[PDB]
């Protein structure tokens, strides 16, 4: 079966920075997009970024360009999003999503569990 | 979790037409090829044919064009080949196997059933062997430059073959530490890290550059 | 960037009637003939759930109760009569490059 | 009557016309099929024997009457005419064929220049679902339904073809390609527009271009690994392979199409000039250089396929075996990405594809619309320019067929019978009229006039004897076994292949139709009215 399993929560102090993991198992993660997005309490979803494992090709938008980066390896099956310069703007929970492929439109399947980075 | 169940045995008149059967299970059918050998009896392995049941398509060996021809129902999960112009020469066993696409190789294989009635390679002594134990190698030769298309069998007595090594060099999966190999182009070789009673049957050299698939001779470790 | 818009913000679903919730978007999305715009489900604590591919197709472990069909500029999430069982917000994304956005969403309640 | 000038641009307008895209296709996709060396052999039998003496037939033809291809006709034999008229439907079939596909290509130029090409990995647009095209360390394996990166590519990103499913269900119009296909027309205008006078300075670099950017693509595939095994798997004779009939049959059509006569576009051509004591020179370098042009243009292809199937794992034989063009556009677009050299390759091969395409395109109209000026003085007079403006338009409207009706169903259909028995009934017709009505005494007589000398008692005999058999053997091979054909696991169904039988059978109705309607209209009885229709001059 398929499951995505992110790390453990983490206490953010003001301008620090988290890392958070996602393991990808029981499909072909090299060859789909790892997605993330955010939850604020109170408004609806926020895009955070995406990758491709075994390019590295990332893209973002909603101006979490000059506050996240995201990496991706191959070979341990996970792919691990950066922040730094954190706020209280950024008290959320991070969501890691499993990007269906394009001929069904990139609905993205399976979750993790989140993790709270506040 | 992947089976190949063929039919029983039979007896046919030479000259008259023969058949048999093949339900496959624990994998979606459509998605491999289903391809047949031939076991001429106290001989080495031959490939028979192939078939898309995506599309009926088939193709096979030369050999075959008056003698043989391929069919599925994915309907059902069956396979089915029929044979014509039986002669003495087709006494043989006849395997159902399961194939993907780029290693050209036999994944697994059926429990064989008795019929009653290019690039070849080629290997060393069929008699080398050793104490229990001991580091075995093997030699097979091509007659053509393969690059690294080469794969290895192990038929025990009475039992089917299976793939033990994969591209020359590396262990399939379900294989234990044991056995490894290595080669290139021309030169391939085929070793035993510390071989086991348990080791002792019949291998193969299979050539995967191009079809049609051909094998080796054959040569047996005992001890 | 495309920008996704729904309405109504809170639909008052009485238990055995229907609910449409729609999904307005300043593009355009039909690239390839296929809808890159897509439905999820979210109860609290609960993971954003699959609900429909392509606005059109059900999802895995969805039930049957969830369809969507539209052209253009404007889809709409067709469901069959809901339960109580049914709360949850539903979000409208779209998997048209460069960006991938979502919706404001909408709650789809009792 | 204007004339050309330098004797070379002839010589690089024909060869522009000799060598295309097509000859990058068929060549090297039917060579290995029937034995690599095996198949070259009577290809340069054929060639010898059949290639040459139709080709130099049609050019020495319209060097002495300089009339066109509807106009010639009413010199060479007054019953014959219609084959101007034959040559333009069949135009208009191949006007569209041959357009849409540099669409397809101008597709990827525009493309190309992205220093990421969009051919290696399945990101944000593709069917990613059967995507895999990474050869890693045996971690890996090919399903039957799987597919690469440039498969999906070309399939629905190019024709985008999955909106419709078949010749019985057509789709839509891709915006990509609908742009793509007027800057086609558009300096294939020009070109023509101009007048001839000025198509001779556009072959100038069409024509030679290509032959600089084989050598920029044969280096560098030469100089990687497996190189050796491509031009091996190539060159190495299947020499029992030639005992079959389809190894003879596959090596007179290719000459043909090679070379291309029947066509009325070499027949425009030497209408332009006197060529005193030049034609047998000019023509003789064209067939040797188009058959050599052509070793060397699969001889890339191989070679860097070699290089792959050292990287594949595998042989290059049971790769791609749908098609010709799905092999081109889909598999070399791989390698070009493979190759470290990758961002200036993949500009390099898709200019040239389309230079010669459109070469060769120019060509095309330069055929047709030299044969109906030369009949209607009045349109010659003073709507030359506005004529040509009538077939564009009208080529465009033909082309527009594939793109919106969803992808390459046209194409593949109409390409099997828009150059089938119509264009080898006319290129026959051509020989058994010039040839045996037309006294062959006398049409080498109206060659050694103009050239000085006479290759008679040589050509002649292949001309009366080898051509009308060697041209018949094409005809006689078609009509015992239908081409059941395919498109990506979608078999065709019935009424289509009748279909484009009947588009094929009627694309060359009208020299049936021309004589059954002179002879209606012509005074006398059975015999004379016979008689006035086969009357030269
Ligand atoms: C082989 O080669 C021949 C000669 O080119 C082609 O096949 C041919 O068959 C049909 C049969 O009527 C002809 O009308 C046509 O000229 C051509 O398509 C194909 O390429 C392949 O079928
Ligand atoms: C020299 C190679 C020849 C083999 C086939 C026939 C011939 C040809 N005839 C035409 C007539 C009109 C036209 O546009 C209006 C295009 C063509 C072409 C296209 C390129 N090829 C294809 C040439």
């Amino acid at each position: 079966q398929v499951q995505l399993q992110q790390s453990g929560p983490e206490l953010v102090k003001l301008g620090a920075s988290v890392r958070i993991s996602c393991k990808a198992s029981g499909y072909r993660f090299s060859y789909s997009w790892m997605n993330w997005v955010k939850q604020r309490p109170g408004k609806g979803l926020e895009w955070i970024g995406r990758i491709y494992p075994g390019d590295g090709d990332t893209k973002y938008s909603g101006k979490f360009k000059g506050k996240a980066t995201l990496t991706a390896d191959k070979s341990s099956s996970t792919v691990y999003m950066q922040l730094s310069s954190l706020t209280s703007e950024d008290s959320a929970v991070y969501f890691c999503a499993r990007s269906a492929y394009g001929s069904e439109g990139f609905a993205m399947d399976y979750w993790g569990q989140g993790t709270s980075v506040t | 979790e992947v089976q190949l169940q063929q039919s029983g045995p039979e007896l046919v008149k030479p000259g008259a037409s023969v058949k048999i059967s093949c339900k496959a299970s624990g994998y979606t059918f459509t998605d491999y090829y289903m391809n047949w050998v031939k076991q001429s009896h106290g001989k080495s392995l031959e490939w028979i044919g192939n078939i898309n049941p995506n599309n009926g398509g088939t193709s096979y060996n030369q050999k075959f064009k008056g003698k043989a021809t391929l069919t599925v129902d994915k309907s059902s999960t069956t396979a089915y080949m029929e044979l014509r112009s039986l002669t003495s020469e087709d006494s043989a066993v006849y395997y159902c196997t399961r194939s993907p696409v780029r290693p050209y190789y036999f994944d697994y294989w059926g429990q064989g059933t008795t019929l009653t009635v290019d690039i070849v390679m080629t290997q060393s002594h069929k008699f080398m062997s050793t104490s229990v134990g001991d580091r075995v190698s093997i030699t097979c030769k091509a007659s053509q430059d393969v690059s690294t298309a080469v794969a290895w069998y192990q038929q025990k007595p009475g039992q089917s073959p299976k793939l033990l090594i994969y591209s020359a060099s590396y262990r399939y999966t379900g294989v234990p530490d044991r056995f490894t190999g290595s080669g290139s182009g021309t030169d391939f070789t085929f070793t035993i890290s510390s071989v086991q009673a348990e080791d002792l049957a019949v291998y193969y050299c299979q050539q995967h550059y191009s079809i049609p698939r051909t094998f080796g001779g054959g040569t047996k470790l005992e001890i | 960037d495309i920008v996704l818009t729904q309405s109504p913000a809170s639909l008052a679903v009485s238990l055995g009637q229907r609910a449409t919730i729609s999904c307005r978007a300043s593009e355009s999305v039909d690239n390839y003939g296929i809808s890159f715009l897509n439905w999820f489900q979210q109860k609290p604590g609960q993971p954003p759930k699959l609900l429909i591919y392509a606005a059109s197709n059900q999802g895995s472990g969805v039930p049957a109760r969830f369809s969507g069909s539209g052209s253009g500029t404007y889809f709409s999430l067709n469901i069959h009569p809901m339960e109580e069982d049914d709360t949850a917000v539903y979000f409208c994304q779209q998997t048209k490059g460069v960006s991938w956005t979502f919706g404001g969403g909408t709650k789809v309640e009792i | 009557r204007e004339t050309w000038g330098k004797k070379v641009d002839f010589l690089l307008s024909v060869i522009g016309y000799a060598v295309d895209l097509g000859n990058v296709w068929r060549f090297p996709y039917i060579c290995y099929q029937n034995g690599g060396g095996a198949f070259l052999l009577p290809y340069t039998i054929m060639a010898i024997f059949g290639g040459i003496p139709l080709f130099y037939m049609e050019l020495a033809l319209g060097q002495y009457h300089r009339n066109g291809c509807i106009s010639i006709w009413r010199k060479i034999c007054p019953i014959f005419k219609g084959i101007g008229y034959a040559i333009c439907i069949i135009a208009f079939y191949i006007a569209s064929y041959y357009n849409t596909i540099m669409a397809w290509a101008l597709y990827y130029l525009i493309s190309s220049f992205t220093d990421q090409l969009p051919w290696t990995s399945c990101k944000n647009s593709w069917n990613t679902g059967n995507c895999t095209n990474y050869f890693s360390e045996d971690n890996i394996t090919w399903t039957l339904h799987s597919t690469s990166p440039a498969e999906e590519f070309y399939t629905r990103h190019v024709l985008q073809i999955h909106r419709s499913k078949g010749l019985q269900d057509l789709g839509g119009i891709s915006w990509q390609l609908a742009l793509c296909i007027m800057l086609i027309f558009t300096v294939i205008y020009f070109s023509i527009w101009k007048g001839v006078k000025t198509s001779g300075k556009v072959v100038w670099v069409t024509a030679t271009f290509p032959y600089i950017a084989l050598s920029v693509l044969l280096v560098r595939g030469a100089t990687l690994p497996g190189a050796w095994r491509g031009v091996l798997f190539y060159l190495k004779p299947n020499w029992q392979k030639l005992l079959e009939t389809g190894v003879w049959i596959d090596a007179a059509a290719q000459i043909f199409f090679s070379l291309g006569p029947g066509f009325g576009v070499l027949l425009a051509f030497a209408s332009y000039n006197k060529f005193n004591n030049n034609c047998y020179q000019d023509a003789l370098v064209t067939s040797v250089v188009n058959c050599m042009t052509s070793f060397v243009s699969g001889f890339v292809i191989f070679t860097v396929l070699g290089y792959m199937a050292e990287m594949r794992n595998e042989d290059v034989s049971e790769v791609a075996k749908d098609a010709g063009p799905s092999l081109l556009f889909i598999t070399y677009a791989e390698a070009i990405a493979n190759m470290p050299a990758s961002t200036f390759f993949a500009i390099i091969f898709f200019l040239m594809l389309i230079t010669l395409g459109l070469d060769s395109s120019f060509a095309g109209l330069e055929g047709v619309i030299t044969a109906v000026l030369d009949e209607f003085p009045h349109v010659w007079a003073k709507r030359r320019e506005r004529f040509v403006l009538a077939v564009v338009i009208t080529c465009f409207f033909g082309s527009l067929v594939t793109l919106t009706f969803g992808g390459a169903y046209v194409v593949k259909l109409l390409e099997e019978y828009a150059t089938g028995p119509a264009v080898l009934t006319v290129a026959l017709i051509e020989a058994v009229a010039v040839s045996w009505f037309y006294g062959i005494t006398q049409f080498c007589r109206d060659v050694k006039e103009m050239l000085g000398f006479s290759p008679g008692w040589f050509w002649r005999i292949c001309w009366v004897a080898i051509s009308p058999l060697f041209l018949l053997f094409i005809i006689a091979s078609f009509l015992m076994s239908p081409p059941q054909l395919r498109l990506f696991q979608y078999n065709y169904p019935y009424w289509s292949i009748i279909l484009g039988y009947a588009i094929g059978t009627s694309s060359f109705i009208c020299i049936p139709t021309y004589i059954a309607y002179r002879l209606i209209i012509t005074p006398g009885t059975f015999k004379e009215r016979i008689i006035k229709s086969i009357t030269p001059e």
